[PDB]
Parts: C-alpha cells; sequence; structure tokens
C-alpha cells in the first residue's frame, strides 16, 4: 500500500515540465518498466490485484493526466503516445471491471489534445464518442444544461465537417505502408476498429435527437451545407452563419479554429457540382457567383484541388476563363476519384460498357414495362415451367428411390474409398 | 401499427430449403428446418437455414433443439449476422403439426416465423406461404393456431441473385461460364429486336384505325430518356471523340496483349 | 470419356452449392486469402457433383488465423445427420482479386490432392474480374507430382524435378454443360418471378448498366496488372 | 383469454370469453347458447356489446374473426365489429383485428365486401400507418379484379376519396386522386354528372400543384377526353395557357375562385417551365444566351438560377456551356404530336440499331 507514489509522480511531472525536459524519457521509461514487473511479473507479498480499483483507477488516473498534459505541454509527443498505449494496456488487463468515473474525463482531453496533430477526422470521432459517453454519465452523471448540449453539438459538427480527402502523397511516392495498420491501431485505441468516415459521421452522430438540442446560431447552417441546394447561391448563403460562430469565445474557441477549414470544405463542395452544372464558364462571372475574401487565393486553391485531381478545369487560360469540359477525355479526375462530399447529380457522361449495357437492359424495361407481346410468351413459358415441374415430381418420385440408395451408400462405399486412400 | 407484415427471403433459403429436401432427409412428403436470419420490425430478413433431424409422424413430431444449437453456434461464426428465427417446412398448410413445432418453439420464446413451401405443379399455388400466429395467448391449450397474412420477397444480396439469375438461365438452358459476356452481347440486340416488333405494335395501333395513347406520351417519354442515354447527342464532335476513345481502349487491349507476348518471353528463356 | 487423370472425373458445382459461396460472397476473406469452405460432392456420370458446400470460417479480424477444427467436425457431423456424409472432395477460397492460383495455394492443394485424389480446387470469381470470363476456375494437380512427392528443395529436386518437366500449364476441366437435376424447383421459381414479381429478377439484371458507367473498372483492372504483374515480371 | 386449440365448440368456445368479459356479454352468453347453439345471436354479442375501454380483447375479436364467417354470413357480419373500432378510436390494436383477416385468407375472399370492408375501416380507424400498408395490395386486386358490381367500384372510388383526405400530403393526394379520377373516367361514374363535379376538384389540384406540370399528365391518357374543357369547367384554359407563355392569359381567363386561392404565383411558374421547353426542345436542343432570357423577359443571372430551377425539375439537365447552350435534353413537358412523330421516326430509326449492328455483333461473337 502506501500511495504517496502519486504525489512523486506529480513533483516528477512538475519538474520536467519545468527544468529539462529530458527527464521525461527517463522517468517514462522507468515507470514503463515497473508497470512491466508488476503486470508481468506477479511474485510476491505485493498487491493482490483481483477487484482492487481503489489504488488501480487512482494510479492510472494520476498518470494519465501527468502523461497527457504533460505531453501536450512541453510540445512532446512520443511521450504521449507512450502514454496512451499504456493505458489501452491497462484497459486490456483491467477490463474485468464494469468502469467508474474519470472515463469521460480522459476521453474528452485525449480528443481536446488531438484535434490538430491528428486530422479533424479522427479527432471529431474522438468528440462524438465523448459525446456519447456525456450521454452515458448523464443517465448516470445527470447534467442538466441545455448549454452543455449546444458545445458539445458545435464541437461535433466542426471536428467533422473540416477534410473530404487526403493527400497522400508519401504513399503515392513511395509504396507504400507500413503506413494503415497504424491508422488502424489509431482507430482501436479511440475505440473504432475501422477508420472513421466524413459528414457521415454526422448523420451517424444525428441519428440521435442532434437537429433539435443544436443551438441555432448553427442550426440554420448546415440546412444549407448538407440540407439546401444549390451551388450558385451556397457561399451567399452559409455567410452569415459564419459570421455568427466566427465571434468564438462562449461558443467554445476549439470551434472557430475548425471553421476555416470547414469554409474551404464548403467551398471544395460547391466546386465540385459546378463541373456538372456548367460545361464552361468565364473567370469575371465565376467570381460573381461565390462571396469569398480574394479570387487570387481562391483559384489558387481551385488550382491546388484540380492538381490534386479532385476536379477537371482550365481556368488558367489566356483569357482568363475556365472550361470543366463535356467528357474531353473521361477520367475520375473531374468525379473526384474515390470520395464525393456532395450531392449526387452527376450529368450523363460516356465510359466503356455504357451503351453496351445501356442497349441492353434500356430497351429491355420497355418491353417489360409496357407490351402487349411479352406477356403471352411469358405465359407460354410459363406453361413449359409447369411442365418441368410436371417432369420433375415424377422423376422426385423415382429420385426418391434412386438417390435415396445413392445417398445411404455414398457415406459407406465413398468413406471406404478415401480410407483404401490413406 | 402492430409488426410482422411481410418476409424477405433470398433465393439461398429456397436453395437451402430444396437441399434437404432432395438429399433427402428421408423426405417422403416433408423435411423441416429451423430458418435463420434476423427481423427489422415490420419485415423479416431471412438470410440462410439449414434444417435440424426432423421427423413428423402423424401424432409425434421431433424437433432435437439441441442440434439447432450446435449449427446456430456453427453458423454464429460463419456470419455473425443469423438468429434463431422460427421454423420452415414443406406443404401443406396449417395442420396439427403447426400446433406442435408451435411448442418446441415455444421453447426458444420469440415469435415464430412459420414457412410452408408448398411444392405442387400448380402456378395457382403460391411457392412459399410465410405465417405467424394471432392467439397466440397462451394460457390455454398449447397455442392458438389463427395465422397471420404475410407474403414472400427476395431480398439478401445482389451478386447471389445475378448468381440466381445465373441458375434462372440455366434452367432454361446451359449458360456455361465461358461465355458469359458475349451472351449479354447477344440478347442485347435482340432486346432491341423485340422493341422493333413492340415499338411496330404501338405505331400500327394508329395505322389501322386509332389507338397509340399506349406511346403518345407514356413510351414517348421513356424513348426521349432512352435516346438521351444511349447514344449521347449527336454533333460529329462526339463521333471523333468516341473515335479517340476506342483509338486509346484498342491500344489499351493492344498493350494488353502486348504484355501477354512478354509474359512469354521471360518465361521461355527460363525454362530453356 | 472427358474423365480425369487416374482417379477421377470432372466436376459439376449445382447451382445451390454456388448460391451459398455468393452468400459468404467476397467478405470475410476480402483483402486476405480465406478458404471459405470445402466442396462435398459425390461421384456422378462423367463428373463429380458438389451438391453441396458448408463454409469453413477462421478468425478473420484483419488477418487471418487458422481455428479449432471443432468447427469442421461439428458442421461435417451436421452435414451428415440431415444429408450425406463429410464427402469433401474439393475446396473454394473466391477469394481476392481475379482468378490466381498462388504458391501458398499449391502447396494446400498438394496436401489435399495426396490425401483424396478425388478433388479439384475451385476459384469462385464474381464481379471483381469485371465479370469477366472464367468465373469458375477449376484446376487440379498434376498426378505426376503426387509421384515425385515431397519435396522441392532449393537445389535438389529443383533441379531434378525441373528436369523430369511436369505440367505447368496444365489442364483445367469445364464444369458444366448439362442439366444437374436440381435444375426442378428453381426452374418453377422462373415463372413466378418473372413478369408478375419481376422486381428481383430486373433488380438483377440492371446492375449491369452501372457495371458500366460509374468509377474507372477496366481502368482499376489495368492498374492493379500494371503494378501486380510488373512486380512478378522483376522478381524473375 | 384461453387459446383457440380448446375444443370446438365454435360458438360456445367464443362465448366463453365473453363470460371472461363483460357482465353484458356474459349473459348474453349464457343467454345466448341456453336458447341455441346459435349463429346471428351469438355471433353478433363481442361485435356490438362493450369489449369494454381497452382493447386487448383483440385476442377473443381474432377468435370471433374466423368463426363468425362461415357458420352464417360473413358479407354481414365481417362488417360488424368494425363499426366498434372506428367507435373507440384506439387503432393500433384494432389493426391487429384488421390484420389478421385482410384479404386472401381464412376463407374466401367474396370480391370485395372483405376487401371494402376491411379497408374503409384501416382507413379511419388507423392513421396513415396502417392505411398505406394496403394501398399495393389494394390496388393489385383491383387490377386482378375489378367490380363488375357498379357500386362496389364507386365505393372503391369512395375509399380513395376518403385515402385523398385522409392523406395530407400534397402528392400522395394528387397520386390517390389521379388513381381515383384515371379508375372515373374509365369506368364508373361515367355516368356524366358524377364525374363533372369531380373535374372542378380535378382543375384545383392541376392548377395548385404545378409538379401536376400543366397538362403534361392529362395529355399522356384519358382525363381530358373524359372531361370537357370548353365546357363551364374550364379543363382545357390550362391547355390555352400552357403554350400561351404568358401571366396575361390565366388572369383574363379567370375564375374569380382560382384566382384568389389559389394560383396567383403559378402563373409565372407556368411561363417559365412551358418557355423554357417549347424554347429548347424545338429548337429542339439548343438556345442561346439571349433568347432564352427575352422569351423569359428577365434577367441574365437570374435565367442562370432560373436552369438551377429546371436542372431541379429535370425538364434540362446537362453540362451548360456559359453563352450558348443555356438548356439542353431530358424533355419532360408536352410536345404533343412532336413526341409522336419521333416516335413514328423511331422504330425506322431503330431499324438498323437493331439489326445492322447486330450483324456485326453476333457474327463477331
Amino acid at each position: 500500500v502506501e500511495r504517496l507514489y502519486h504525489d512523486i509522480a506529480q513533483q516528477a511531472f512538475k519538474f520536467c515540465l519545468q527544468y529539462t525536459r529530458k527527464a521525461e524519457f527517463r522517468k517514462l521509461c522507468d515507470n514503463l518498466r515497473m508497470h512491466l514487473s508488476q503486470i508481468q511479473r506477479h511474485h510476491n507479498q505485493s498487491t493482490a490485484i483481483n477487484l482492487n480499483n481503489p489504488e488501480s483507477q487512482s494510479m492510472h488516473l494520476e498518470t494519465r493526466l501527468v502523461q497527457l498534459d504533460s505531453a501536450i505541454s512541453m510540445e512532446l509527443w512520443q511521450e504521449a503516445f507512450k502514454a496512451v498505449e499504456d493505458i489501452h494496456g491497462l484497459f486490456s488487463l483491467s477490463k474485468k471491471p464494469p468502469k467508474p468515473q474519470l472515463m469521460a474525463n480522459y476521453y474528452n482531453k485525449v480528443s481536446t489534445v488531438f484535434w490538430k496533430s491528428g486530422n479533424a477526422l479522427f479527432h471529431a470521432s474522438t468528440l462524438h464518442r465523448l459525446y456519447h459517453l456525456s450521454r452515458e454519465m448523464r443517465k448516470n452523471l445527470t447534467q442538466d444544461e441545455m448549454q452543455r448540449m449546444s458545445t458539445r453539438v458545435l464541437l461535433a459538427t466542426l471536428s467533422i465537417p473540416i477534410t473530404p480527402e487526403r493527400t497522400d502523397i508519401a504513399r503515392l511516392l513511395d509504396m507504400d505502408g507500413i503506413i494503415v495498420e497504424k491508422q488502424r491501431r489509431l482507430a482501436t485505441l479511440l475505440g473504432l476498429q475501422a477508420p472513421p468516415t466524413r459528414i457521415g459521421l454526422i448523420n451517424d452522430m444525428v441519428r440521435f435527437n442532434v437537429l433539435q438540442y443544436v443551438v441555432p446560431e448553427v442550426k440554420d447552417l448546415y440546412n444549407w451545407l448538407e440540407v439546401e441546394f444549390n451551388p450558385l447561391k451556397l457561399c451567399e448563403r452559409v455567410t452569415k452563419v459564419l459570421n455568427w460562430v466566427r465571434e468564438q469565445p462562449e461558443k467554445e474557441p476549439e470551434l472557430q479554429q475548425y471553421v476555416p477549414q470547414l469554409q474551404s470544405n464548403t467551398i471544395l463542395r460547391l466546386l465540385q457540382q459546378v463541373a456538372q452544372i456548367y460545361q464552361s464558364i468565364e473567370f469575371s462571372r465565376l467570381t460573381s457567383l461565390v462571396p469569398f475574401v480574394d479570387a487570387f487565393q481562391l483559384e489558387r486553391a481551385i488550382v491546388d484541388a484540380a492538381r490534386h485531381c479532385d476536379l477537371q478545369v482550365r481556368i488558367d487560360h489566356t483569357s482568363r476563363t475556365l472550361s470543366f469540359g463535356s467528357d474531353l477525355n473521361y477520367a475520375t479526375r473531374e468525379d473526384a476519384p474515390i470520395g464525393p462530399h456532395l450531392q449526387s447529380m452527376p450529368s450523363e457522361q460516356i465510359r466503356n460498357q455504357l451503351t453496351a449495357m445501356s442497349s441492353v437492359l434500356a430497351k429491355a424495361l420497355e418491353v417489360i414495362k409496357p407490351a402487349h407481346i411479352l406477356q403471352e410468351k411469358e405465359e407460354q413459358h410459363q406453361l413449359a415451367v409447369t411442365a418441368y415441374l410436371k417432369n420433375s415430381r415424377k422423376e422426385h418420385q423415382r429420385i426418391l428411390a434412386r438417390r435415396q440408395t445413392i445417398e445411404e451408400r455414398k457415406e459407406r462405399l465413398e468413406s471406404l474409398n478415401i480410407q483404401r486412400e490413406k | 401499427f402492430p409488426g410482422g407484415r411481410v418476409v424477405r427471403l433470398h433465393p439461398v433459403i429456397l436453395a437451402s430449403i430444396v437441399d434437404s429436401y432432395e438429399r433427402r432427409n428421408e423426405g417422403a412428403a416433408r423435411v423441416i428446418g429451423t430458418l435463420l436470419g434476423t427481423v427489422d420490425k415490420h419485415s423479416v430478413e431471412v438470410t440462410n437455414c439449414f434444417s435440424v433431424p426432423h421427423n413428423e409422424s402423424e401424432d409425434e413430431v421431433a424437433v432435437d433443439m439441441e442440434f439447432a444449437k450446435n449449427m446456430y453456434e456453427l453458423h454464429k461464426k460463419v456470419s455473425p449476422n443469423e438468429l434463431i428465427l422460427g421454423w420452415y417446412a414443406t406443404g401443406h398448410d396449417i395442420t396439427e403439426h403447426s400446433v406442435l413445432i408451435h411448442e418446441y418453439y415455444s421453447r426458444e420464446a420469440p415469435n415464430p416465423i412459420h414457412l410452408t413451401v408448398d411444392t405442387s405443379l400448380q402456378n395457382g399455388r403460391m411457392s412459399i406461404k410465410a405465417y405467424v400466429s394471432t392467439s397466440m395467448g397462451v394460457p390455454g391449450r398449447t397455442m392458438g393456431v389463427m395465422f397471420t397474412p404475410l407474403t414472400v420477397k427476395y431480398a439478401y444480396y445482389d451478386t447471389e441473385r445475378i448468381g440466381v439469375d445465373l441458375i434462372m438461365k440455366t434452367c432454361f438452358s446451359p449458360n456455361r461460364v465461358i461465355g458469359l459476356s458475349s451472351d449479354l452481347q447477344q440478347v442485347g440486340g435482340a432486346s432491341a429486336r423485340i422493341q422493333d416488333a413492340l415499338s411496330t405494335v404501338l405505331q400500327y395501333a394508329e395505322d389501322v384505325l386509332s389507338g397509340k395513347v399506349s406511346a403518345d406520351n407514356t413510351v414517348g417519354r421513356f424513348l426521349m430518356s432512352l435516346v438521351n442515354q444511349v447514344p449521347k447527342i449527336v454533333p460529329d464532335d462526339f463521333e471523333t471523340m468516341l473515335n479517340s476513345n476506342i483509338n486509346d481502349l484498342l491500344m489499351v487491349t493492344y498493350l494488353a496483349n502486348l504484355t501477354q507476348s512478354q509474359i512469354a518471353l521471360n518465361e521461355k528463356l527460363v525454362n530453356l | 470419356g472427358g474423365s480425369g487423370d487416374s482417379a477421377v472425373k470432372q466436376v459439376q458445382i449445382d447451382g445451390l452449392v454456388v448460391l451459398k459461396i455468393i452468400k459468404h460472397y467476397q467478405e470475410e476473406g476480402q483483402g486476405t486469402e480465406v478458404v471459405q469452405g470445402v466442396l462435398l460432392g459425390l461421384v456422378v456420370e462423367d463428373r463429380l457433383e458438389i451438391t453441396n458446400c458448408f463454409p469453413f470460417p477462421q478468425h478473420t479480424e484483419d488477418d487471418a488465423d487458422f481455428d479449432e477444427v471443432q468447427y469442421q467436425m461439428e458442421m461435417m457431423r451436421s452435414l451428415r445427420h440431415v444429408n450425406i456424409d463429410h464427402l469433401h472432395v474439393g475446396w473454394y477460397q473466391s477469394t481476392y482479386y481475379g482468378s490466381f492460383v498462388t504458391r501458398a495455394l499449391l502447396d494446400s492443394q498438394f496436401s489435399y490432392q495426396h490425401a483424396i485424389e478425388e478433388s479439384v480446387v475451385l476459384i469462385y470469381d464474381p464481379i471483381k474480374t469485371a465479370q469477366g470470363s472464367l468465373s469458375l476456375k477449376a484446376y487440379r494437380l498434376t498426378p505426376k507430382l503426387m509421384e515425385v512427392c515431397k519435396e522441392k528443395d532449393f537445389s535438389p529436386e529443383a533441379l531434378k524435378k525441373a528436369n523430369i518437366t511436369f505440367e505447368h500449364m496444365f489442364e483445367e476441366v469445364p464444369i458444366v454443360i448439362k442439366n444437374s437435376h436440381l435444375i426442378n424447383v428453381l426452374m418453377w421459381e422462373l415463372e413466378k418471378k418473372s413478369a408478375v414479381a419481376d422486381k428481383h429478377e430486373l433488380l438483377s439484371l440492371a446492375s449491369s448498366n452501372h457495371l458500366g458507367k460509374n468509377l474507372q473498372l477496366l481502368m482499376d483492372r489495368v492498374d492493379e496488372m500494371s503494378q501486380d504483374i510488373v512486380k512478378y515480371n522483376t522478381y524473375m | 383469454f384461453i387459446d383457440i386449440s380448446e375444443e370446438d365448440q365454435a360458438a360456445e368456445l367464443r362465448a366463453y370469453l365473453k363470460s371472461k368479459g363483460a357482465e353484458i356479454s356474459e349473459e348474453n352468453s349464457e343467454g345466448g347458447l341456453h336458447v341455441d347453439l346459435a349463429q346471428i345471436i351469438e355471433a353478433c354479442d363481442v361485435c356490438l356489446k362493450e369489449d369494454d375501454k381497452d382493447v386487448e380483447s383483440v385476442m377473443n375479436s381474432v377468435v370471433s374473426l374466423l368463426l363468425i364467417l362461415e357458420p352464417d354470413k360473413q358479407e354481414a357480419l365481417i362488417e360488424s365489429l368494425c363499426e366498434k373500432l372506428v367507435k373507440f378510436r384506439e387503432g393500433e390494436r384494432p389493426s391487429l383485428r384488421l390484420q389478421l383477416l385482410s384479404n386472401l385468407f381464412h376463407g374466401m375472399d367474396k370480391n370485395t365486401p372483405v376487401r371494402y370492408t376491411v379497408y374503409c375501416s384501416l382507413i379511419k380507424v388507423a392513421a396513415s400507418c396502417g392505411a398505406i400498408q394496403y394501398i399495393p395490395t389494394e390496388l393489385d386486386q383491383v387490377r386482378k379484379w375489378i367490380s363488375d358490381w357498379n357500386l362496389t367500384t364507386e365505393k372503391k372510388h369512395t375509399l380513395l376519396r376518403l385515402l385523398y383526405e385522409a392523406l395530407v400530403d400534397c402528392k400522395k393526394s394528387d397520386a390517390a386522386s389521379k388513381v381515383m379520377v384515371e379508375l372515373l373516367g374509365s369506368y364508373t361514374e361515367d355516368n356524366a354528372s358524377q364525374a363533372r363535379v369531380d373535374a372542378h376538384r380535378c382543375i384545383v389540384r392541376a392548377l395548385k400543384d404545378p409538379n401536376a406540370f400543366l397538362f403534361d399528365h392529362l395529355l399522356t391518357l384519358k382525363p381530358v377526353k373524359f372531361l370537357e374543357g370548353e365546357l363551364i369547367h374550364d379543363l382545357l384554359t390550362i391547355f390555352v395557357s400552357a403554350k400561351l407563355a404568358s401571366y396575361v392569359k390565366f388572369y383574363q381567363n379567370n375564375k374569380d375562385f382560382i384566382d384568389s386561392l389559389g394560383l396567383l404565383h403559378e402563373q409565372n411558374m407556368a411561363k417559365m417551365r412551358l418557355l423554357t421547353f417549347m424554347g429548347m426542345a424545338v429548337e429542339n436542343k439548343e438556345i442561346s444566351f439571349d433568347t432564352m432570357q427575352q422569351e423569359l423577359q428577365i434577367g441574365a443571372d437570374d435565367v442562370e438560377a432560373f436552369v438551377i430551377d429546371a436542372v431541379r425539375t429535370k425538364m434540362v439537365y446537362c453540362k451548360i456551356d456559359q453563352t450558348q447552350r443555356k438548356v439542353v435534353v431530358s424533355h419532360s413537358t408536352h410536345r404533343t404530336f412532336g413526341k409522336q412523330q419521333w416516335q413514328q421516326l423511331y422504330d425506322t430509326l431503330n431499324a438498323w440499331k437493331q439489326n445492322l449492328n447486330k450483324v456485326k455483333n453476333s457474327l463477331l461473337s
């Protein structure tokens, strides 16, 4: 027994924070080694582990808070990773108990500390996880506060709308990871088994009563982004709920750093659509369609998206005019190659086996749905189908004798054959 | 509204029912099994099934539910989706044995899903007649049998009903696996030919006396849509782009034979 | 006599088998090759007839790990009790990337074929190969290698069994051309589910339309083949 | 309650459950049975005596649902018990009493006494919930057999009228109405006068909803060709304004009725979808920047936004070149004989696409 250990750890952490930081590596290492000796030691009149969550939970939370802040303080990161790994290991070897408090605490803390480093994707996922935890803790914690729910929904949204695609340059270069199973591991950590998804995520955590509690600063901002049409009004429409949320201090400043990327993500959504709405557009018209800070900025962010093959545009061009093009050369460069971020409205394009399999089935349907020639033929096909069951029931009565004699003997004979094989 | 109202089987279910009937399981006229799958609150998703050693004798029924534990344990590892749902059997409709295989299934104790697969020749006999008891109050005798109207469908997966369509047109006549795409090609223009038959009849309706309401703005709207799909709109820029796409596709299909040739040549010098 | 070499006939894979294959279609083993079941059949006229399969699952979390054979033993008794017997005359891995007979699949086959010489090894290839040709690839192992049995070691019996020069472009049997005689019931369903309940027929048939139009099918084939084949070429 | 598999004695088994019900039901159980093992007497009892005020007597109702039909009249006794369901006005458990005996099971259908009764019930008894489920199988069974008895099609018209009134969803009401109006002029209530009154309400729905676009659906099949427009219905007064391209037409043609309610906003919406179409599709694909703008008599970037409205209608739909090809294919608005002649073209057009190309395809493979 004898805690004091917690106090010692706290002191060490404080020292590391203040004075040299290298000490963290040493201290952390020692701690891990000690935890391994016991967890994988068990051989002495030491602590009789079993159902003593007191000391357990204690040390746990302790190291946690210490590790978390520690790393997210001196700009450390590997230390934080080690801490998380250790906590996961503890949960694995400490999953015999239901679950006490602190859980929610740690969850929220981690999600927060994450936010930036990793994409707001996994971060938003952890945020939704903490939100779900607030539900259980609520039924058990009981928190009578609307503001809380509002903040929660806000954090959720942001962490969600932020990035619609990742730029895998390193991968596109080398082949190739050695960089995916690690993501799977991160997912596991967060509690997930696979990789989160997108505003998909939002559908997810809004199957709940989420269209409601949501505070209506913002209620009628996604009623543009996800719900409302219409490319040539969208950047206009969203300007006001933008100006609303971008006042930061009572709405969690957490949110309003997630907002500029999510603004660009809404632009990115708009930019993908208009390749199907238009076949060309003058750049001077194109400027007026889109309320934004500057054209000189935005064109480069379109040419960026275009260069990263999310759309095909001839935005750079002598006249300074843009051509989306009907097909030209049809490729998935236009389409965004492995994931939309917007409502399905593709125009018609011609790809291999389009006109083939269209002419097979699109003409077939016309002869199926109206027809005075089909149903008679099929009613006589019906009659040839009746005839075959009629022939069948006679054969079935013989197969009732014959295949009975096959079945029973096939258990003996074919076994006796594979007996002689072995 | 109350619960179950329809069932959605799959042709794997009827495969597993026609399996155990024809293998034999002493299936003179009756074979029973326990159906597996899941439900969504007014619909049933029956997704695969497998029989239990049954013996429906005229006043004695044998449901060894212990085997449907084993098979359920096994089939749980097979795919996690499945749940012990009820029982399936072959024809004929409601008997005293409905009352008995009720009781054996009431030891599992959710609501039952009684499937009866009548195997009679006639087209006036439905293939499989889904049932579920109402009243079903049960503190009475064994179990009241007054079954609710349910009807059946297919639905679990696409490529497995592409798999059933592959067996449908093998039932028609094989339809072996070599010429699939070419069979989809030569029934392609056949659709356009039987279309040429029907569009004649729809034109000819007006030609004789009067008619063609039938294609005034019904098929007239179908066909405008059809020509807005296949082919596309008609400049000649289209035709050259279409040609340039074939010249690319052909150059790629060519390069696939160039690679077959060099798959050969390196394989050959090593063998020398 | 189309019958195979020296212990076996051809194969016939009854439709109710292939229904049960496309139930564990291409998941539970997508990016990992998982043996998705054993082919249980019987010797019929000029062929085997695989009349039933039962699937073999494994610990498929994202890697495959072999499990207790408590599954297979209990499930092959489960077949035996209502139906025939344990009559495993082959197996099917669908599984991963249009039909390919890996060195591991040749080795697992070699253990299987030498043990029971009434065998084929199926490779059930659905829409993944762009469907496409040879959806059911059968292939049994040369009885020459079952006579110069184990093992092809790096220097001795690599050279010596290369000099014997047993086949490696070896023949693959046809699988269907005939009435299986369990056409019967599924024939009766065709008239029902065409015309007056052609929902699920037309649903399956109009799958074709979207096999053409959208994202990069032949493109992705030729892409994966740009990588798969250049890997193998460089290696040799 | 006790199970149905308890011995029958159909009267006495169904009446032993009355003894578990009300005391009024019990003295007419004893009195019902001791007089005779009895028909109408015993059979009307649960159906008219209180099922008190709580409807867990669905169980004994179910026992009544199969045992009244066959020992006596089905057609009269099915209509009994159904008064009760609409009286209490708790509908979910009465929906089980309708579900168990829906049709095609437990005796005979009878060809629409039961299909009238049990569907007349489930519109009123349940909300929209139960009412939805019967509409496919009903309209299927209407096609499998239409009532040669006139009055029962007037009843199935009444049930479609209850359907479109119990619906407060406009497009399902339009659907249920223009199925009822479809079956109206086809057969039964034609019988001119009965349909003439309905014709007014059709002109309300077709005008009020501009997604029943103008007159396109009415040109497709029968309704205009029976229900007169050059009568004081004024149905063809739509077909007037539908091609003639202005707010001026409707407003000068007024029923001061429909002008008020009404049609006011949709007069300009008419002008839009007709001039966009009859612009596009009779060019017959490509009109210019300024042509559309001076057709519609409005701005430039407004016609950009109206091209999106036409793309959300899917009257026009492709990639749109900016200063020419404002609107292109995906046709949906009437062009009556232009569509017919193009159909008349199509078999000759198709004749090569079906022979000539297949003579290369099937030859090649």
